[PDB]
């Protein structure tokens, strides 16, 4: 199941967008 | 909704030699170039089913579709008849003369040193093998139907008298890319497989073993985007320049996510939304993850070479952003 792969990633992204607003 | 027929042995049909004779007889009809493409379905749809201890239930349970409506037909032995081995097809209160025909009079050793189960099993493992590459790489169906099939074969799953066919096995496709009806039934078992319980034929464990390979086929370069882009969370993610494409990336997660257990299936379901997840769509980040793969993974500019969207500048990013933390 890459639902665990997704999972992981969105999170990451969220992270990724929410520390660093626009670049 | 057009009708399919599906022919199911009744209770009257016990001999397991005369078993394996029917399952080859309904592959037959299967490849018969005669019948149209729905009607040759409904032949494969028979002989998946039968693996199935009541196949109306199956049907029911996993055959609801929207493009056509299945009608099951018993076949069964009447001792009186002597014409096509005493087998008839027979509705409960009548016996179709003509169909019986049409089945029977239109133009071993293995039995029993495996089995019946052992021997259908065969028969049956080939057919899902070709759904892997059916729908999504066309193209490379048979190499892939092999490169399962060694496993199986290895196991002994799969005897070397009962190996399909180059042709059997281009004509499975062909059937399945033309009808939508056989794809969704196939899906629909395999999400009604998703519960887990050890009441799984051997015949079951093999086909969730087939729909591991099955279940994420045509988005692999989606995933290759993820694990070698994203997962990696190396510092270059901050930049603006890829800002937009992981924003893309973003919302085709979430829509996988929207989908459901379905969403597994999009490119092989064919699904409006199939061409959405394709790296053309998200160009940048796909050249960032495939320059962090070649470094990172033992060749891999096989999978990903000439492409018309390649930015240059992402690729060699990725591969210096990668190779700074191979060092460490």
């Amino acid at each position: 199941d890459k639902s665990t792969n997704i999972s992981s990633a969105l999170n990451i992204i969220e992270f990724i967008l929410s520390t660093d607003p626009q670049e | 909704k057009n009708t399919v027929s599906i022919f199911a042995l009744g209770p009257t049909i016990t001999d397991d030699d005369e078993k394996m004779t029917l399952a080859l007889l309904f592959l037959s009809h299967s490849l018969d170039n005669e019948k149209q493409h729905a009607q040759r379905a409904g032949f494969l749809v028979s002989l998946l089913s039968m693996a199935y201890a009541n196949p109306e239930l199956y049907l029911t349970t996993n055959g609801s579709n929207a493009d056509v409506k299945y009608v099951i037909y018993m076949i069964e032995k009447d001792l009186k008849r002597q014409k096509y081995g005493g087998f008839v097809v027979k509705t409960r209160e009548m016996i179709y003369e003509k169909t019986t025909e049409w089945i029977f009079g239109s133009d071993e050793d293995l039995v029993h040193t495996f089995g019946y189960p052992s021997c259908l099993g065969a028969l049956i493992i080939q057919i899902w093998i070709v759904l892997v590459k059916a729908i999504t790489s066309i193209s490379g169906l048979r190499k892939g139907f092999f490169t399962r099939l060694e496993a199986f074969r290895q196991d002994g799953t799969v005897q070397a008298g009962l190996v399909l066919s180059g042709d059997t096995v281009d004509q499975i496709g062909s059937i399945m890319r033309s009808q939508q009806s056989l794809v969704t039934l196939m899906v629909e078992t395999l999400i009604t497989m998703n519960t887990s319980r050890n009441d799984l034929t051997t015949i079951e464990k093999n086909i969730q073993i087939v729909g591991n390979y099955i279940r994420d086929a045509g988005l692999a370069s989606f995933f290759n985007t993820i694990r070698y882009g994203i997962e990696t969370r190396m510092a270059a993610l901050t930049l603006s320049t890829l800002r937009p494409d992981i924003n893309r990336l973003k919302a085709l997660m979430e829509l996988y996510l929207s989908k459901g257990p379905r969403a597994p299936f999009i490119c092989i379901l064919r699904d409006p939304i199939h061409g959405e997840f394709a790296p053309g769509n998200y160009p940048a980040i796909w050249s960032y993850a495939m320059g962090v793969a070649v470094v990172q993974n033992r060749a891999m500019q096989q999978y990903v070479t000439g492409r018309s969207y390649l930015d240059i500048d992402m690729f060699q990013l990725g591969q210096a952003v990668a190779r700074d933390a191979e060092a460490q």
